[PDB]
């Protein structure tokens, strides 16, 4: 029983995996940014809208 | 609606004196306890606010169940503010007919001379006071109160020959107490508890009262 | 508000004259006589309405995971991280939500 | 010299020496613990009522 | 002027903050009434909150409203509140056994400095934890017996 570097390594497919989640978080949090500029994000419970 | 809020709010008092008054041990018969708001309203009208239901008729003889030459005598003061004079009067006008027990409904803060007065003197008349604020829920069944019961000394003396121990290693309770004051307790004097719970069932505790 | 006089420099009070009120002072001899009206608003901040706190609606903001829970067999749940040092070495724990209709909290 | 509790937890048993979360024991685990421990095919099966 | 905004017109002085809290159920809807402040003697005899189903978390204060017996249950409800929030188990008496330590002689005694001289009656052990010579000699001056047990 042993442990090497191959055996943490990334794969071929989880490359791209990844990289969509990545945009597509970035490109849903560089509009809330523009949206609290506007006016926006009805907040529920009671608290800052920061 | 303020006048409404105040016949509920004495309605509602009047109900756990008359509680007290029946699970201490004296004869209360149970039509009055579980008096309805429209039989309630049949007895004292609601108008005017401090006209036909005044405090000189909020004043009731309470029977002993056990001894049938004792009766209690329980009542409310009429101005809010306790003075000296006004209850002296009211304690004479007890001590008059047949009556050593009285209790005072208090409605408004205390006066620390009349506390001192009243506890000086207790020979065989004896004044317990009640503030109205916090005589508006029963306290004995609550959430997690423990069903607490009054012993007799005949059972005292069982329990100490039981366990062979002393009144001293009892442990002790206050007499200041929300249920001690209650049940109205003086000093030597056991009380059971009843502990339930809900995997094995209910324990029983004896505690003492100082 | 904040008024001085224009002859010393000092504050002045408003004291009783002979027959109505005047803007006097107790550093130089000054008095100005009151007329038809003086008037100062001020605009003290209001309170607003509270808010409800707590229910679903705040627990939608979270997301959660789909892992089942051995109390009512649910597989919709509520997974949270968190940071704890244990006797021997760092370790990372998960906090569980039932999101159910008993709807219970564990940390394993 | 003075009584703290009349009886420790209120039937006084060790906190240590207990199984289950709370429990003297688990009935259930014994039963068929001992339901095979102890094969007894020539003994004939009996009713509720008796 | 600056004193009109702090006289209260309604509610009690006491009491700083109050939210609503919903709880859910399978489908039935709940509304319970959390505040933050002391005097529960006030809230709880109110017309909207039922005074019957009400929880404190003050002991000084729930001893000095319900009593002394039930401050040895709101005690042991806290410290369990405290240990599964942490991922950790202990066993009831082990609690229950210590609620009633400080509830057996009086009131609810903490276990401070002052309250161990109230528990425990030998100078020699609070020699440690006082200072220079304040109770050795007034314990010469007194003259008062300690039992070795
Ligand atoms: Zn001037
Ligand atoms: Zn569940």
């Amino acid at each position: 029983f042993s442990i090497g570097i191959g055996d943490v390594t990334p794969g071929q497919g989880l490359l791209k995996a990844k990289y969509e989640l990545l945009n597509a978080g970035y490109k849903k949090c560089d509009e809330y940014i523009e949206a609290l500029n506007t006016g926006k994000l009805q907040q529920q419970p009671g608290c800052t809208a920061e | 609606m303020d006048d409404e809020e105040e016949t509920y709010r004495l309605w509602k008092i009047r109900k756990t004196i008359m509680q007290l008054c029946h699970d201490r041990g004296y004869l209360v018969t149970q039509d009055e306890l579980d008096q309805t708001l429209e039989e309630f309203k049949a007895q004292s009208g609601d108008k005017p606010s401090e006209g036909r239901p005044r405090r000189t008729d909020l004043t009731v003889l309470v029977a002993h169940n056990d001894d049938p030459t004792d009766q209690m005598f329980v009542f409310f003061p009429e101005e809010p503010k306790v003075g000296i004079k006004t209850i002296k009067v009211y304690c004479q006008r007890m001590q008059e007919e047949n009556i050593t027990r009285a209790l005072i409904v208090v409605q408004q803060g205390m006066t620390p001379s009349a506390k001192q007065s009243l506890v000086d003197m207790a020979p065989k008349y004896i004044l317990e006071q009640f503030l109205q604020q916090e005589l508006l829920i029963n306290i004995t069944e609550h959430e997690l109160v423990p069903e607490h019961v009054v012993m007799t000394k005949e059972e005292v003396t069982e329990l100490l020959a039981r366990y062979k121990l002393r009144e001293n290693q009892l442990p002790r309770i206050q007499a200041g107490d929300p249920v001690a004051r209650y049940f109205g307790i003086k000093r030597g004097q056991v009380v059971k508890i009843i502990r339930p719970s809900e995997t094995a069932g209910r324990y029983i505790t004896y505690r003492l009262v100082q | 508000m904040l008024l001085f006089c224009p002859g010393c420099g000092n504050g002045l009070i408003v004291e009783e004259g002979q027959r109505c009120h005047r803007f006097s002072c107790n550093t130089c001899p000054y008095v100005h006589n009151i007329t038809r009206k003086v008037t100062n608003r001020k605009y003290p901040k209001l309170k607003e309405v509270d808010d409800v706190l707590g229910g679903a609606a705040a627990w939608e903001n979270v997301d959660s995971t789909a892992e089942s829970c051995p109390k009512c067999e649910h597989p919709r749940a509520y997974f949270m991280q968190l940071q704890t040092r244990s006797a021997d070495e760092p370790m990372t724990t998960f906090y569980k939500c039932c999101n159910a209709q008993c709807g219970h909290r564990w940390r394993d | 010299g003075d009584i703290i509790q009349f009886i420790y937890g209120g039937d006084g048993l060790d906190p240590a020496a207990m199984e289950g979360k709370d429990e003297p024991l688990e009935f259930k685990r014994v039963l068929d613990n001992i339901k095979a421990v102890f094969p007894c095919p020539s003994e004939p099966a009996l009713s509720k009522n008796e | 002027k600056e004193d009109l905004p702090k006289v209260v017109v309604q509610g009690i002085p006491e009491v700083s903050r109050a939210v609503i809290h919903i709880d859910e159920q399978s489908g039935k809807e709940k509304y319970k009434l959390l505040v933050e402040g002391d005097n529960l003697r006030a809230v709880m005899a109110t017309h909207g909150v039922k005074g019957t189903r009400t929880t404190s978390n003050n002991t000084y204060e729930v001893e000095k409203t319900l009593g002394i017996e039930a401050a040895r249950t709101t005690i042991i409800n806290e410290i369990q509140y405290t240990m599964v929030n942490h991922g950790m188990s202990i066993d009831r008496r082990h609690v229950m056994l210590l609620s009633d330590l400080m509830t057996y002689k009086g009131e609810v005694l903490g276990i401070t400095r002052f309250g161990l001289a109230k528990m425990k009656e030998s100078v020699l052990m609070l020699a440690s934890f006082e200072k220079t010579a304040d109770h050795l000699f007034d314990a010469a001056y007194f003259g008062q017996k300690d039992s070795v047990c």
